[PDB]
């Protein structure tokens, strides 16, 4: 009936396209709240071994993670699935914007291509930590220093500048691109931003050799 | 054989806004070995004139027939009442303008998508008088020659390949074969080189990603399978 | 509203047309071509026999010469054709199969070896020349001598039209499809143009130019049975007949031909005849040697034609729901073989009918196939009374063929004539130039034009365009057939006179719309109507038989009085066409004889001893 | 220089999509191999679990997973990025093709879809499965336990069939489109591929229950 | 030679030019409009002083009519 | 238009007022422009627009280029 061409779905045009990237920015938005989280509460080595067991038990025996777990698992994989929508895999897509981000000297033009390269990075590292981590075994702050230092996990400094680049340069964007920033506001956003993503890899990189 | 064949026609007109597409049913008597053809001009010229199907020679060899056929893309007057079911639905081809009702506009394709590809035989220009005796050719390379030049441009293997659905600047199977046509030719002066060119960065071939549905849809059987596949290795072998 | 110019205005984007767009695009002139349907698609594709062009290559047709080709050609139109005409085309055949060959055509080439092939319904052995391997092949047809007729496995027109073309792309050919021509642009007798309508939006167009050519193709769509694709109307005929001043010649010379299929009324190719074809009765007897003895179905096209219609009033055709019949046997060919083991008619049998060639019997019967008459041209054809219109092919009457046209003669005729018309054509514009008068464009043609759409819309008038259109096909079918009669014709140009009056007052059963499909053919009735009875009235009025026209009452060829071509104009406003009578070829190279076939019982010709041979000046020097 | 556009790369065009092509070829015929390999040394279990132990041992110092391991994980994802490029990530390709491919009826067509879906569910439960068996604690077949009972990868059940059904669409695709078409060999090639693809299953999920 | 036809032909396709296309267009006439860089940019769009007709609004010009106009174009001009 | 010499501007512009000639005149000239042309109508005779047009004009565009008379045209232009 309109198994053809005419126009879209519905009598006269399609809703999907603004549905459709308002969901990716809920679904950064979601996922930012989350990474909060999740650097806040497991963060606590440096406090106290005992104080990360607690708080781990505070929600149903380290944070929930079958009703927490498949969230962060099923939805991160939704954000990929939208996301992936934009990502220069073509290999003309990266060709020109290799060459248009190299020539214009313009910086979050260039941020966008290690937005790229730290997706493609926790993906990967990300699915397997998150899954390790993420069957049974609630959690201890002496086993956790069982793996990192051994499992062997350790790395996550192949992890955390590239987690947390991408999350800030997330940040940045959502901010901008729905207009919750300047030009007025927009420097404050930025250097603002900056520093919570610099400050990130430093309470990420000792609650990472405390950890050890 | 008087069983009686009701049609569900797609009904469109886009120069007055007002039409909205829709399925009209159509109601005919079938006699003994009716083409839809038959069907078709017979609800035109009887109940419905203002029908707009595109006929030319109803022997199937053109391609104004084209048409989707109960959910195949086909030929219109060269596919007999005998092997559909007993209801039938009739859709435009897709990929391809709309121009009303059953009818879309596919040369103005072919034509673009043939420049793009440069489908001449190129003369390297030796001063060939035909004053003098003519070219050398066995008979089996032009033979397949015919083979390839045999496509009746009807439309029905780009309607039914998923790419180009789905990826609108991807130039079919058709520019594939016909790009074919030109290599295998002697009297096409045409470095490999050119003809990657021409076919070989993506849209082309490798925008291929092997449905298969112009070897399982083509009306008049050009051998789309394996001519699309000697072509995505000669093109693929540029490399070193 | 909406003029376009260009230089050369191809009106018809077929064979022809193709051939003479790419002339004056290759001696670099812009040029629009016209077309109902993608050049692709025209009826030169539906081609399957093949191309006509002496070689010599051939063991079947060793020694063959243009000598050969052009007296078989005049043969076959039975000293009905201008014999300068067809001197030009018999030479200019083989110069433009080498070049079309040379633009990529997959001819079939020569294998060297002994082959076993059929000449009867019997086979004989027959060698190919060891030293002529990948040259080009032929095969036998029509009335041909030696085998000259050059072919592409089947389909011949798919694939000469198919590199022609590419050719057209290659040159930049700009190409308007779905565009109907509907009235020339002229005055004073001076052609500026025509006006036409989008076969898309609806609204009329008016492209201008120097240089106009008419490559519109047949009109059989005015009979009920024809193997002509349902596109030919006829339609640069049609506006060269409502000028007036340019009229129509030879019209009444219909050929039909003898294998058109049964049930669909598809043609079948004549390789089949030409490769040991067998017609056969209901009874299964090869009878065209009790007719015919020598040439038996290799004869000439109306002769065969006629000779199964006799043996069919006898009773011994086979009856069929369709009608009654005779067959046409090739399974008597080979099955690995068929015309290069897919032939192309043998999907027509399998889809279309139900018989395989290879067991059964193909049911065939005479049918309308190529109609001979058009718009008149000259020996550089530019059309007659109006300056600047060219015509070539099926609707133009060059008069190469004359009464009968010899089976695959006329794609040649499109290359050839083509390619010497296009060249004509290419230095007239290269010559003078017009003065584009828009009281011409605009006054009548976009308004008479305009003005003729608007009463068929818009306006009482009630008369349903398929009643005029299919009580026509009743009327044509009846009266004018192979076999005619005095009384028949007059009683059917009666009636036809009388469906001009009520083709002119039509109505439509649609609600308009931008580009209602149903104008299309409504307004195009009355012009169908015309140049029907211009066929009619013209055989009517010719009383002799001669070529296809055969009379009844007037059976003798008569070489006498009738030795000429029938050229119809119209003028107003009128409810007949006005019929004048011209010389055929008083060239003639070949005086007036026998075929060599048919029942030919002549009436001498007496004035022609004068002038016979005369060749003058021959700027057919080329 | 020809920092802007008007052709390709050095001074006249570039080749990079057919190298590049034939690398998505490549990488899906190495990776038919291996998954060969897992499913010849891996599906041991139903002969005796003294073979899969035994051969399991054997290659280059247990299949050398220093040296291996890597080799499948970053040619399973750069795989994963060459096709990539083709999948219908943008909302209306995924909607067309699921338009077209439910009208056309027909087969290998469809067969494209599963092909998408089936990677998604291979990218994040292969990574994660092959990273939870890709690390230290050489190879024995008692350790699972990393399956069935006690233990909690169930995924198999749904690992198993996207797997295998890739691999087959897939070996039977990279057989048409490269010249090792028909139509002659089409059918042998086609009912070939479906045996080759339904047995692989089946002896798969009797490796699956005969390891339990 | 490479002929285009249209009803109005404005050479020139800047600030007069468009205005007089735009009402051959307004009543529906073939129109052709050539100029030497697109429309936009030509001098009319470099002018910054602003455009001089009668208002009856502004408080600087309350009672303003086109006599006055009238009177001091012909007079700063000479006749 | 400023190309023009309708003569609402005389020998000294008044301030102002030549955006108000292009608009008000494009107005004027153009409600004229639509009665000329939607009246009778010509015939182009292509002895004009071919002969000379394009002969007279590629013969200047010729005679600057493969031709004598060597000087240079922004000496010229700059003199
Ligand atoms: C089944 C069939 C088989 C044939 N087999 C042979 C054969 O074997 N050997 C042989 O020599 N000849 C054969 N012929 C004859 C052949 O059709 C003609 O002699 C020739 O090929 C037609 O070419 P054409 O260019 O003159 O016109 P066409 O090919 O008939 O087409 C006319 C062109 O003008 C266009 N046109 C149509 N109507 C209009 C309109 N109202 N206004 C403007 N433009 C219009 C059309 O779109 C078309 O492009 C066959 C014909 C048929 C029908
Ligand atoms: C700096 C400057 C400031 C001005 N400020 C004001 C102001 O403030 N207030 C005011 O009322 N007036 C002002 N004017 C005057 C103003 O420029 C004109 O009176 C008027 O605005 C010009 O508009 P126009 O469309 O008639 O012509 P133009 O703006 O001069 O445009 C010329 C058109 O003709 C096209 N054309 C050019 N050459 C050719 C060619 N060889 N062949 C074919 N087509 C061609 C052009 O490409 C262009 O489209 C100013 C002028 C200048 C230079
Ligand atoms: C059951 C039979 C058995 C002894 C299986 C274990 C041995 C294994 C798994 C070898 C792995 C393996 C397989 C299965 C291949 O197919 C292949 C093809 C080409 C080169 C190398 C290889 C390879 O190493
Ligand atoms: C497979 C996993 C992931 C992939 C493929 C990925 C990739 C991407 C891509 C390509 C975009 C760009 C959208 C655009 O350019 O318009 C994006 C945006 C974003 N990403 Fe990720 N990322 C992943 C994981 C994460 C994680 C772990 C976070 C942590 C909070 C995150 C937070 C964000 C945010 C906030 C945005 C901005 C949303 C928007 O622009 O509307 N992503 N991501
Ligand atoms: C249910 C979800 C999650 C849980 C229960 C969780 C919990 C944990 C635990 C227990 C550790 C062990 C600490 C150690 O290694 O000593 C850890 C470390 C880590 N995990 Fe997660 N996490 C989750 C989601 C994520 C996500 C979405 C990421 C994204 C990259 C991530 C990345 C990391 C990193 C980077 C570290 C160490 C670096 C640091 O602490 O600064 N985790 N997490
Ligand atoms: C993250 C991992 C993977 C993803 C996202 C993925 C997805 C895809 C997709 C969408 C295609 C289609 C390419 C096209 O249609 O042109 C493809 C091709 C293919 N896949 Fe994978 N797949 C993955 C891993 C695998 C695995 C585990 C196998 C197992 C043997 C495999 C074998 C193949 C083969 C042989 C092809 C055909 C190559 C070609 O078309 O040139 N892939 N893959
Ligand atoms: C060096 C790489 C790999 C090795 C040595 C390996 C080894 C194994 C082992 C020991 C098992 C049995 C128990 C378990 O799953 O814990 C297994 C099962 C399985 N693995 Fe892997 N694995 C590797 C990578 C992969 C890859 C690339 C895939 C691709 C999908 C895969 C998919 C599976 C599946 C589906 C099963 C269970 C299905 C069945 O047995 O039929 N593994 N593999
Ligand atoms: C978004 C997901 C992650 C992004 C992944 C996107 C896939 C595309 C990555 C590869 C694209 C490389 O883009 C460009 O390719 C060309 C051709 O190969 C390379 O070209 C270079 O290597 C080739 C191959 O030897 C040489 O012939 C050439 O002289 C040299 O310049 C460029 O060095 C590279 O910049
Ligand atoms: C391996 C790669 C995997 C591919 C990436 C993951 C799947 C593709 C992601 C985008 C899917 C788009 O989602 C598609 O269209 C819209 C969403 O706007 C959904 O919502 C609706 O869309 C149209 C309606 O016009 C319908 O075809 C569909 O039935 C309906 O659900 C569809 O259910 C879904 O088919
Ligand atoms: O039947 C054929 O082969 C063609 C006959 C003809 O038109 O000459
Ligand atoms: S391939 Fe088959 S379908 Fe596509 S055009 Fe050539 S013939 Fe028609
Ligand atoms: S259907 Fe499509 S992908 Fe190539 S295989 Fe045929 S064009
Ligand atoms: S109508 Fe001519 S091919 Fe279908």
């Amino acid at each position: 009936m309109n198994a053809s061409t005419i126009t879209l779905h519905v009598p006269q045009r399609s809703k999907i396209a603004g549905r459709m990237d308002f969901f990716q920015m809920v679904s950064g938005a979601l996922l930012i709240l989350f990474l909060w989280a999740h650097m806040m509460l497991v963060s606590s080595v440096i406090l106290s071994p005992s104080l990360m067991n607690g708080i781990a038990w505070f929600f149903e025996a380290t944070y929930m993670a079958q009703i927490g777990g498949p969230a962060v698992f099923v939805l991160m994989v939704v954000h990929f699935i939208l996301a992936a929508r934009k990502m220069p895999f073509k290999q003309d897509e990266w060709k020109t914007f290799r060459v248009h981000a190299c020539m214009l000297h313009h910086k979050d033009t260039t941020m966008w291509v290690v937005q790229v390269i730290s997706a493609i990075f926790i993906l990967v590292l990300g699915a397997v930590h998150m899954f390790v981590v993420l069957t049974d075994l609630p959690i201890t702050a002496a086993k956790s220093a069982a793996r990192l230092q051994s499992g062997w996990l350790y790395l996550y400094l192949v992890l955390l500048p590239l987690a947390e680049l991408h999350v800030g340069v997330g940040f940045y964007r959502i901010g901008v691109k729905y207009g919750f920033v300047g030009r007025n506001k927009r420097k404050w956003f930025q250097k603002t931003e900056n520093l919570m993503m610099i400050g990130f890899i430093t309470i990420g990189l000792l609650t990472l050799v405390r950890f050890m | 054989m008087n069983r009686m064949l009701t049609l569900n026609i797609f009904r469109y007109n886009p120069l007055d806004p007002d039409s909205q597409p829709r399925m009209q049913t159509f109601t005919v008597q079938e006699y003994d070995s009716m083409t839809l053809f038959i069907a078709l001009t017979q609800i035109r010229d009887e109940k419905d004139p203002t029908l707009k199907v595109d006929f030319c020679c109803r022997a199937g060899i053109c391609g104004s027939c084209a048409m989707v056929i109960n959910g195949r893309p086909g030929l219109a007057c060269h596919t007999q009442t005998k092997d559909l079911p007993a209801e039938i639905t009739l859709h435009p081809l897709p990929f391809f303008q709309l121009l009303g009702d059953l009818s879309v506009d596919t040369g103005s394709w072919f034509r673009k998508t043939g420049l793009q590809i440069e489908a001449w035989c190129h003369s390297d220009d030796k001063a060939f008088d035909p004053t003098a005796d003519e070219m050398r050719m066995d008979n089996d390379l032009a033979n397949e020659i015919f083979e390839l030049d045999r496509c009746i441009e009807c439309g029905c293997c780009v309607a039914a390949c998923g790419t180009a659905r789905m990826r609108t600047d991807f130039l079919g199977a058709v520019s594939i074969m016909r790009v074919a046509r030109f290599y295998l030719d002697p009297r096409d002066k045409r470095s490999e080189d050119d003809y990657y060119d021409v076919i070989g960065n993506d849209q082309g071939v490798f925008g291929c990603m092997g449905l298969l549905a112009c070897e399982d849809v083509c009306p008049k059987g050009i051998p789309l399978q394996d001519q699309l596949g000697i072509m995505r290795r000669m093109m693929a072998m540029h490399s070193v | 509203m909406q003029i376009y110019h260009t230089d050369v205005l191809c009106i018809g984007g077929a064979l022809a047309g193709e051939r003479v767009a790419v002339e004056a695009s290759m001696a670099g002139l812009k040029t629009i071509m016209l077309s109902l349907v993608p050049p692709r698609r025209s009826h030169s594709s539906a081609a399957q026999g093949g191309m006509q062009a002496a070689l010599g290559n051939a063991i079947m047709g060793d020694g063959d010469s243009p000598d050969v080709h052009f007296a078989d050609t005049v043969k076959g139109s039975d000293w009905g054709c201008d014999q300068e005409v067809a001197r030009i085309f018999a030479d200019t055949a083989p110069i433009v199969m080498r070049e079309v060959a040379h633009w990529g055509v997959p001819w079939n080439r020569v294998v060297p070896g002994k082959h076993t092939y059929y000449k009867g319904g019997k086979p004989f052995e027959a060698e190919e020349k060891a030293e002529k391997a990948g040259l080009i092949h032929a095969r036998a047809f029509g009335g041909t001598a030696a085998w000259r007729t050059c072919y592409t496995a089947d389909g011949t027109g798919r694939s000469v039209l198919n590199t022609l073309d590419t050719k057209c792309l290659q040159y930049g050919v700009t190409v308007h499809d779905r565009m109907q021509a509907e009235a020339l642009i002229h005055d004073g007798g001076n052609c500026l143009g025509c006006i036409a309508r989008c076969l898309r939006t609806g609204e009329l167009v008016a492209y201008l130019a120097t240089s106009t050519l008419i490559a519109t193709g047949g009109y059989g769509r005015i009979y009920k049975a024809t193997t002509n694709a349902v596109i030919c109307d006829g339609g640069g005929q049609i506006i060269a007949l409502d000028t007036g001043l340019v009229p129509m010649g030879n019209m009444e010379a219909v050929q039909f031909h003898p294998t058109g299929t049964v049930p669909t009324d598809i043609l079948v190719t004549e390789g089949c005849r030409g490769d040991g074809g067998t017609l056969l009765d209901v009874n299964q007897y090869r009878f065209m040697p009790d007719y015919e003895p020598d040439k038996a179905q290799l004869a000439s096209r109306d002769v065969v034609s006629r000779r199964m219609t006799e043996h069919m009033r006898k009773g011994l055709g086979v009856k069929s729901p369709y009608g009654d019949h005779l067959w046409l046997d090739i399974r008597h060919l080979g099955e690995k073989h068929i015309t290069t083991k897919l032939r192309e008619v043998y999907d027509i049998c399998t889809n279309f009918l139900g018989v395989n060639p290879i067991h059964q019997l193909i049911p065939v019967r005479p049918t309308h196939h190529y109609s001979m008459g058009g718009v008149r041209t000259n020996r550089d054809g530019a059309a007659y009374g109006l300056k600047g219109l060219f015509s070539a092919g099926e609707s133009a009457c060059w008069d190469m063929h004359g009464f009968n046209r010899l089976g695959g003669n006329s794609l040649a005729e499109t290359v050839v004539a083509g390619r010497y018309i296009g060249e004509r054509m290419v230095e007239f514009t290269k010559g003078a130039t017009p003065s584009f008068g828009m009281q011409y464009v605009e006054d009548a043609h976009k308004k008479v034009q305009e003005r003729i759409t608007d009463i068929v819309t818009g306006r009482k008038g009630k008369e349903n365009t398929f009643k005029i259109r299919d009580e026509m096909h009743d009327i044509m079918m009846e009266g004018v057939g192979i076999f005619r009669n005095g009384t028949d014709l007059q009683k059917a140009v009666n009636k036809l006179e009388e469906l001009y009056d009520r083709s002119q007052k039509i109505s439509l059963s649609s609600a308009c719309k931008g580009m209602n499909p149903e104008l299309s053919t409504a307004l195009r009735i009355r012009g169908m109507l015309k140049l029907a009875q211009c066929t009619a009235y013209g055989a009517l009025d010719r009383t002799e038989s001669r070529g296809a026209h055969t009379r009844e009452d007037f059976p003798e060829r008569n070489d006498k009085e009738w030795l000429n071509r029938t050229l119809s104009y119209w003028k107003e406003g009128a409810s007949m066409p006005t019929l004048e009578y011209e010389e055929a070829s008083p060239y003639y190279e070949m005086p007036p004889g026998d075929r060599g076939y048919g029942g030919g019982v002549t009436i001498a010709n007496e004035l022609p001893p004068e002038k016979f041979v005369i060749p003058e000046a021959a700027k057919e020097n080329l």
